């Protein structure tokens, strides 16, 4: 009694924080995968989704 | 008095174009890779 929202989304448990996989925002953000070869140091922090 | 002419080799290494310039390049070059 008191719940404001709930929701559905990836398990945090399946997809383990360890290995391959981390959740603290919605999307399912790995490192490195596809890094922008030639850009500035701020960049790149997008193509991790 | 031309502006281009015949003469050569100058003092200077701007008369016979080193053709053998082309295998460094190709092998032993690390480029930027695309900082």
């Amino acid at each position: 009694y008191g719940a404001a929202v709930v929701n559905i989304d990836l398990n945090r448990d399946f997809f383990d924080t360890a290995t391959g996989i981390d959740l603290t925002k919605g999307i399912p953000l790995v490192q490195d995968l596809l890094v922008p070869i030639g850009v500035t140091a701020g960049a790149e922090q997008s193509a991790e989704y | 008095k031309p502006i281009i002419e015949r003469q050569g080799e100058t003092v200077d290494g701007l008369t016979i174009i080193d053709t053998s310039i082309v295998w460094p390049i190709l092998c032993q070059c690390t480029y930027p890779l695309v900082e």
